[PDB]
């Protein structure tokens, strides 16, 4: 009854080390399919799936060390990235050249998000807070504050109104940035969470813990609505279909599994990787996946409609 | 002939379409859109067509091109509207009626299609248990058919719909309904109203009674009927009275009997008679089993009535008639829920073997509320029985099902429906300190508290109390803790050893003793005996007084059996004074007869502090390392040889390097700690690798960092890294990198450590650490200023300690001695004063004879050196010794260079060179004794022969053997001899050079 | 202190080489640069220290606290709880539907929709319909498929 | 006149600490039978046995953690240590000059045994491999695999052409060495393994449990033909002799038991080594036995034909 599932192109050595992020837009109206990627490197490197494979655009690079975060807005041509370097520098995606660079060290921003209209770049710090800066208006206008411990996951919810945090040691906050005032705090998992994501219509939580376990609390109450534990590590990235049925999970115990909300459980697994798969993403119609991992690869997957 | 007779077309159609023709209708109707396919009209009327007979979606298609072209038309609109809400989807629907509403406000249906579809939604929400969202889309609802129902008040369907709307929240856990109503439905039209529960069901009741007036049908007489029972269910079941709601059911009996005397061929009237006659309240059995009899007997394909008899049966003691009624129930349905909970409830009754299976089944299939408190019980009851874990029962259910989360889930969804039930919360609280999600498991029994403080409180109130205080006490909030200790009668042993630990916890260790001695009076059970004893040597040591703990530990050995717990704390007692002798008995003993200790971590880190105690410190090593060899597995124990090897006896970083790798592959979640171990084997190292990228200890260390970015010694390992890595990118002279960021790390160490519970030495160690190489970073890239303000700030915060003050005469010493410039005596009686009062640090020493070289002083920075090797011989450090030796061969080399008279320099160059080759086979040194010799007897023979050896054994680095060639060159030159060159030339070609053969070109034409 | 002062040319020799001594890791490893400077070493103030030493680690892993001990785990209290069956509650009650749509009119011409109207879809004791059923009379008491039933007594 | 098995002689202290692994080589055909032991330094020392006893000829290092497992070739002189650093050296063994260090990953090498022509120097791995580094000549040959847990001890055939691997959880591999083909997996134990032996004429192999089990095995099939439980404690190692008579088994309670094919009973137990024993082996012939213990002391018994 399972689909007809498959790889369709696989780069054999995309970077020199770890791939740690990985960011598809397809931003502009015709067909862009844009992906950026970022390892342990100073590089950036902006690939385009054109036709039927991925050819290499942009080598950009301006970093001191790896970079763990990159993020692409589907609004405007631009590009974030964070690192341990301390900078949160954001490219033009266009030019393949510099535009701004931001002051921030590790205990200022550790992940990228960018707004839904692409205008305000939050980032999350080391003693709580959560800082949102401004693309092509300065620096640090205002910060949300939860009393907690070190920050590792934001996300949005695609109508704006709502930010989400995990952190270190469990907790889990949701803001509205409407007023900014922490509306209720969820207890969630007693190990680091390190990823989260809302479904489109913003009505649907998905997180991914340490411990293996992957919540589906509902948003505006704290209920949840059950827990899917399939995989036999650390789970490291959520991503969530464009159509609100299925989502796709990536584990440390090298196997890419894609779950589905509807009734809980795990139509297809992809074991194809030999190292830790450290992102997944969905494109635009969700029907491909891509998956960039620990060891240099970039898989790109087919999962029918 | 081809189109161009729609006008005919469509008048035959429409004749075939108001006669029962669909058929003939549709052809005609289809030849009209050939004729002519953009005429609205056609495509909404063969859409009409389809949609009489079966056919939706290629209606629904044909609507919709219908109202592509001319969206003026509300009609065309709202049709394809409906016919996309029929198939599900009602979001769009949803949006689509909105848009309408903003285009036109008076449309009835528009109001009733977007009240039917928040309906909707609100029923497939209470199929989950998603109550909040149901309250809201049910207001929500009433909202806007109170809307329609302000235009036109005479319809049948409003009223109803709006009845169906407010009396579809019966079980909804009251203190949850809060109903915004407003209007004309409150009789008077007054602003708004907020309305509980059990006047939203009677404004049901009224709103059924109003519709039925001016419409007598069957369906809204059971409806009414129906809404009487609820009412009469929530008025008995809130306890609020009794005997009092009698002419309600009777009422619900007339309504119910009315509907179907008035059409007796239809199961659903005869169902719903049954149900409610066997309400607890009439209690008329014979009605209701004739009742579900002529449902069965109308419409034989009814699950819901043969389920039905087998409740009526099962609970009237007939557990194999109710079988059998369910066996036919679910032969007549296979995914019918009520029908599977009433066999696992017969199969509970009957104690069979798959009553747990059967549960969870009901369980996965829909969420149903007793399936749910059946499985949660089992699941804590299997918990609690401790001779299970081999059955096969316990292994396979809880750890191959993941029984216990799928627990917890249910029983949340249980709790959030009822909630007045206070097992649930105990049970919830239960599995949640399993899952160690402590906070949640507090709140629950925090509430069960609250529902309790009027039981009996004998047995359920005293252990709740116990419960809440001692895992409130377990995550912070001593205080709370020990005020809920007092509430309780202090007799049972649970509660005298929790009030102790949490005083024991906020401080006021005698209150704590005082406690711990009177439960140690009433005690059974001897392995508490033994807890008790071992907790009060803990407690009464923290206040000092050893001696009294330590007589009391060995009191505890002389017990009929130790405990395996006791001897732990004695051996650590030992080790936290310097005695070192009753550890060693305490840890022979410990290994005699004990073995079921599953750890292997613990005894061999015991074992390990035990010979680090003698100050022996490299049999450290060697005992981890037979350690392991016992046991190749367990991670733990390799991490913890890389520990070992990188604190004690750092001259094995090969090993320790390749016993972190090893730790770090056999698992995953040990990585953090054994990528930081090895990342500082690396540093250790040096170079000594391949000049192989992607394994240096900066990679090393941004791994780890980017696992755990928590620890404090990540980031200082990382700034040990960068420096690293900046001095050797300056020898191979391509680019010096990562330039300017040693005060965000340095930020990030001190940020780090400030939550760390306690491990006060080694934080201080590490804050000093960080603050003395930020600074040295800062003087080094050039940054002066920075580093001036950092120590004249930190200055400020404390009085002087002599530590920061050298590192500010550092920063204020470097510009000046930099450039040549001649310093007077002042400046240096107070460094040698600050360098002397902050003594026992070679680094300060070494530096102050660098500065008296520079100056020049070679005698008395050959003095320091001195000294300074000295201290560093008597520490027993082993690094600074040999630095310190080379270093003042070098001093006395670089004197001799000058060709200075009293020849003494030399014999100090001899010296230190034999003792640094005494000590191992420095390549430097032994290029410094050829450096001397050349010098001293330029000479022919020997002098060739050393420096030969020296440029042409392979296993040596580039740049000495470089200098080494040079010098070979020049000698070789002097004595004439061309082949001998050319065979220098053809040594240096093999391998890169561009410096020798440089020489050899000037000098080849002088 | 006993010179005081030296001097010496600085251009001794201009074609021989200063020598440069940098110093890598604790573990001997040392090598040669040309330029003439600052000793340079490599991580001047040593290793940066991990881990905390032994015996103070092993004091607190074990004197921290008494709550290590198994006397405060989450067991040794071996509670009990009670069942309490409902199968009342497995009753399930369906309701009817809505006996009328609000349909369209049409115009039979040129059809235009001139207003929706609602149609009927397909012991007051009121005599439209009712047949006077008995409920109290003779009660049918055999299951259908079954061999007997059960007999209550009468209220 | 009975000569019964005696002590004949005793070496109070051969290494700093404990001994860990001896072989016992028949190289040269004269009077040289050199004896080679690995003791938990860098030293792995050599003795020769003259007339009556062992002279020490040369001790020689190199080895960053203790060494686990030496091994001497038949055909050439020429001996192999490996270490707990995966790090693998060749002894001349005429002058003590290191012919080749051969490196190793991080989890690459365990222990060693030799191609019956002293070619291959087979070698286990952490996460189960049996790769084969082909001895002065090559690196990484190939490597043999399986699915399944730590590979402590490896027999390998005398005769030819079969090659058996126990495995920490306790099961058995054998691999033909024509080939490659994996021929059967037997399930052995449900404890580690620590030693396996083939036999000349190689038609039956012995295995040691750590149960205190002995099991021998027929080669053609899966007969479990014996079971043997005299030892107490852990069985370290087992080694025949160069008839199929009886071999001797070395228990970790201080225990060396010669044990019999024929009649399956223990005809005699030595009662020495204070401490545990680690390592037996059997001269060129039936006659000397050799123990070394965890204690510092190496004995060489005797047992006539």
């Amino acid at each position: 009854m399972t689909n007809q599932y498959g790889i369709l192109f696989k780069q054999e050595q995309a970077h020199d080390d770890a791939i740690w992020s990985v960011a598809w837009g397809t931003n502009k109206k015709e067909n862009s399919e844009t992906v950026v990627t970022g390892s342990l490197d100073d590089l950036v490197k902006v690939w385009k799936w054109r036709d039927e494979r991925l050819d290499l655009q942009w080598s950009l690079e301006g970093h001191q060390l790896g970079v763990v975060s990159v993020d692409i807005s589907h609004t405007l041509p631009i590009a974030a990235s964070s690192s341990l370097d301390a900078h949160i520098r954001l490219w033009d995606l266009e030019n393949g050249k510099q535009i701004k660079s931001i002051d921030a060290g590790p205990v200022d921003a550790w992940t990228l998000a960018f707004s839904p209209d692409s205008q305000y770049l939050a980032t999350g710090t080391h003693v709580g807070k959560v800082n949102i800066f401004g693309v092509e208006s300065g620096k640090k206008e205002y910060s949300l504050d939860t009393r907690g411990k070190f920050i590792l996951s934001i996300a949005y919810s695609p109508d704006g109104k709502y930010l989400a945090s995990g952190a270190i040691d469990g907790i889990i906050n949701i803001f509205d940035i409407a007023t900014g005032k922490l509306l209720h705090t969820l207890e969630g998992h007693a190990m680091p969470i390190r990823s989260l994501t809302f479904s489109p219509d913003s009505q649907l939580l998905v997180t991914a813990s340490d411990d293996g376990y992957i919540k589906i609390y509902d948003v505006q109450h704290a209920n949840l609505a059950g827990t899917l534990s399939g995989h036999a590590s650390w789970v490291l990235n959520v991503a969530f279909c464009p159509d609100d049925t299925h989502f796709v999970s990536s584990s440390s115990d090298k196997s890419v599994k894609v779950w589905d909300v509807g009734t809980r459980t795990c139509v297809h697994t992809f074991f194809d990787h030999q190292d830790q798969v450290w992102g997944v993403k969905y494109n635009g119609n969700g029907s491909k996946i891509v998956s960039v991992g620990d060891d240099q690869e970039i898989h790109i997957y087919d999962c029918p409609i | 002939s081809a189109g161009t007779a729609k006008w005919a077309w469509l008048r035959r159609g429409l004749y075939y379409l108001k006669a029962g023709q669909h058929s003939q209708a549709v052809a005609d109707l289809q030849a009209a859109l050939r004729a002519d396919p953009k005429d609205f009209n056609c495509w909404e009327s063969l859409g009409e067509a389809y949609l009489s007979r079966g056919g939706y979606t290629t209606a629904l298609k044909s609507f919709t091109k219908a109202s592509e072209l001319n969206p003026e038309s509300i009609y065309s609109v709202f049709k394809v509207a409906a016919i996309q809400q029929i198939l599900g989807k009602y979001k769009e629907a949803v949006a689509q009626y909105q848009m309408i509403i903003k285009k036109k406000e008076d449309y009835v249906p528009a109001l009733k299609g977007l009240g039917e579809c928040h309906l909707m939604m609100a029923k497939a929400a209470l199929v989950d248990y998603l109550d909040g969202k149901a309250v809201d889309y049910i207001e929500k609802a009433l909202e806007y058919f109170t809307c329609a129902l302000q235009h036109r008040a005479d319809v049948s369907c409003l009223w109803k719909l709006a009845g169906d709307a407010c009396t579809c929240l019966y079980a909804v856990a009251p203190s949850k309904v809060n109903v915004h109503v407003l209007g004309v439905l409150l009789g008077q039209k007054e602003g708004k109203q907020v309305l509980k529960k059990n006047e939203l069901l009677h404004l049901g009741g009224r709103c059924y009674g109003r519709a039925l007036k001016l419409m007598s049908t069957s369906n809204t007489w059971c409806d009414l009927g129906i809404n009487y029972y609820r009412q009469a269910q929530h008025l008995a079941e809130t306890g609020s009275n009794m005997n009092d709601l009698k002419e309600l059911l009777e009422k619900s009996l007339h309504c119910l009997k009315k509907a179907v005397r008035l059409d007796s061929n239809n199961h659903l009237y005869w169902n719903a008679l049954g149900v409610v006659a066997c309400y607890s309240g009439i209690g008329n059995y014979a009605l209701a089993q004739h009742c579900f009899i002529k449902s069965i007997q109308s419409e034989q394909i009814n699950a819901v009535a043969w389920t039905n008899l087998g409740v009526l049966y099962l609970t009237n003691e007939n557990i194999e008639q109710a079988h059998e009624a369910f066996k036919m129930a679910q032969s007549l349905d296979p995914s019918y829920l009520m029908c599977w909970i009433g066999q696992a409830l017969i199969a509970e009754a009957v104690g069979s073997y798959d009553t747990m299976d059967l549960f969870r089944h009901t369980t996965e299939l829909n969420m149903h509320t007793e399936g749910a408190l059946g499985y949660a019980y089992w699941v804590c009851t299997t918990l609690q029985d401790k001779s299970n874990r081999e059955t096969e029962l316990y292994q396979y259910n809880i750890l191959q099902m993941n029984a216990i989360p799928a627990a917890q889930v249910i029983l949340n969804k249980y709790v959030e429906r009822i909630q007045n039930y206070a097992p649930a919360f105990t049970m919830l609280g239960y599995l949640n300190e399993h899952l160690q999600l402590k906070k949640e498991a507090a709140n629950a029994y925090q509430r069960a508290i609250l529902l309790l403080q009027t039981a009996e409180d004998q047995d359920t109130y005293n252990v709740a109390i116990r419960n809440y205080g001692r895992l409130l006490c377990s995550t912070g909030e001593y205080d709370k803790a020990i005020q809920a200790f007092k509430s309780t009668p202090l007799e049972v042993l649970e509660d005298i050893i929790g009030f102790a630990l949490a005083l024991f916890m906020k401080g006021l260790y005698k209150e704590s003793s005082k406690a711990y001695e009177r439960a140690l009076s009433i005690v059974e059970s001897e392995q508490d005996k033994a807890h008790i004893l071992t907790a009060l040597a803990i407690t009464e040591y923290k206040q000092g007084k050893t001696d009294v703990a330590k007589t009391l530990l060995f009191k505890c050995s002389i017990l009929k059996e130790p405990t395996t717990e006791s001897l732990q704390a004695l051996c650590a007692l030992g080790l936290a004074m310097q005695d070192a002798t009753l550890s060693k008995a305490a840890l022979n003993e410990l290994l005699k007869h004990i073995k079921h200790k599953d750890s292997n971590y613990q005894r061999c880190l015991l074992t390990s502090a035990i010979y680090a105690l003698q100050g022996r410190s490299v049999a450290v090593q060697k005992q981890i390392s037979k350690a392991v060899h016992s046991n190749p597995g367990d991670p733990a124990l390799w991490s913890l040889l890389s520990r070992v090897v990188a604190q004690y006896a750092q001259r094995n970083a090969k090993g320790g390097v390749v016993a972190g790798n090893v730790a770090h592959i056999l698992d995953s979640n040990h990585g953090k700690k054994a990528l930081l171990y090895t990342a500082v084997n690396q540093l250790a190292m040096g170079s000594s690798s391949a000049e192989d990228e992607k394994n240096t200890a900066l990679k090393t260390i941004q791994k780890a960092a980017l696992l755990s970015p928590g620890d404090p010694a990540i980031w200082a390992g990382l700034m040990a890294a960068c420096h690293a890595d900046d001095k050797l990118a300056l020898v191979n002279n391509t680019q010096p990198k990562r330039i300017d960021l040693y005060l965000a790390l340095l930020s990030a160490v001190s940020a780090s450590i400030k939550d760390e519970k306690f491990f006060e030495n080694y934080n201080q160690s590490l804050e000093k650490w960080s603050l003395s190489q930020a600074v040295t970073g800062l003087i080094d890239t050039g940054r002066i200023s920075e580093a001036e303000t950092l120590c004249t700030k930190n200055l400020k915060s404390n009085p002087d300690q002599p530590a920061v003050i050298l590192l500010l005469r550092q920063v204020q010493c470097k510009p000046l001695l930099e450039s040549q410039k001649p310093l007077p005596d002042a400046v240096l009686e107070e460094l040698q004063k600050t360098v002397m009062s902050n003594s026992t640090s070679v680094p300060a020493w070494q530096w102050l004879a660098h500065v008296y070289q520079s100056q020049g002083m070679m005698r008395a920075a050959e003095m320091c050196y001195r000294k300074s090797l000295q201290l560093a011989s008597q520490r027993g450090s082993w690094s600074g010794k040999l630095s310190s030796l080379l270093r003042l061969a070098l001093l006395a080399l670089k004197v001799c260079m000058a060709n200075i008279s009293n020849d003494h320099w030399p014999s100090l160059v001899q010296e230190a060179t034999t003792e640094a080759l005494k000590l191992c086979f420095c390549p430097l040194a032994v290029l410094l004794q050829a450096l001397l010799q050349f010098k001293r007897k330029m000479g022919a023979r020997e002098t060739r022969r050393l420096l030969e050896r020296v440029v042409y054994q392979p296993g040596y680095p580039k740049s000495i053997a470089s200098t080494a060639r040079w010098y070979l060159l020049r000698h070789l030159y002097a004595k004439d001899d061309y082949e001998l060159i050319d065979v220098l030339v053809n040594n240096a070609k093999t391998h890169g050079d561009t410096r020798a053969l440089e020489l050899n070109q000037r000098l080849s034409s002088q | 202190m006993m010179e005081t002062e030296r001097l010496v040319l600085p251009p001794p020799d201009p074609l021989d080489l200063p020598l440069r001594a940098v110093e890598l890791g604790c573990t001997g490893h040392w090598e040669l640069l040309n330029l003439p400077g600052a000793p340079e070493s490599s991580l001047p103030h040593g290793l940066p220290p991990c881990a905390p030493d032994l015996q103070q680690e092993a004091e607190q892993l074990f004197l921290s606290s008494p709550a290590w001990l198994p006397l405060h785990g989450v067991e040794h209290s071996a509670r009990k709880w009670q069942r309490k069956t409902d199968p009342w509650s497995l009753l399930a009650v369906l309701g009817a539907p809505v006996p009328s749509d609000l349909q369209a009119q049409r115009h039979p011409t040129t059809g235009q929709i001139l207003g929706y109207k609602e149609v009927l879809l397909e012991l007051n004791t009121r005599e439209e319909a009712e047949e006077e059923i008995d409920f109290e009379k003779d009660l049918l008491t055999i299951p259908p498929g079954f061999k007997k039933g059960m007999d209550f007594a009468p209220k």
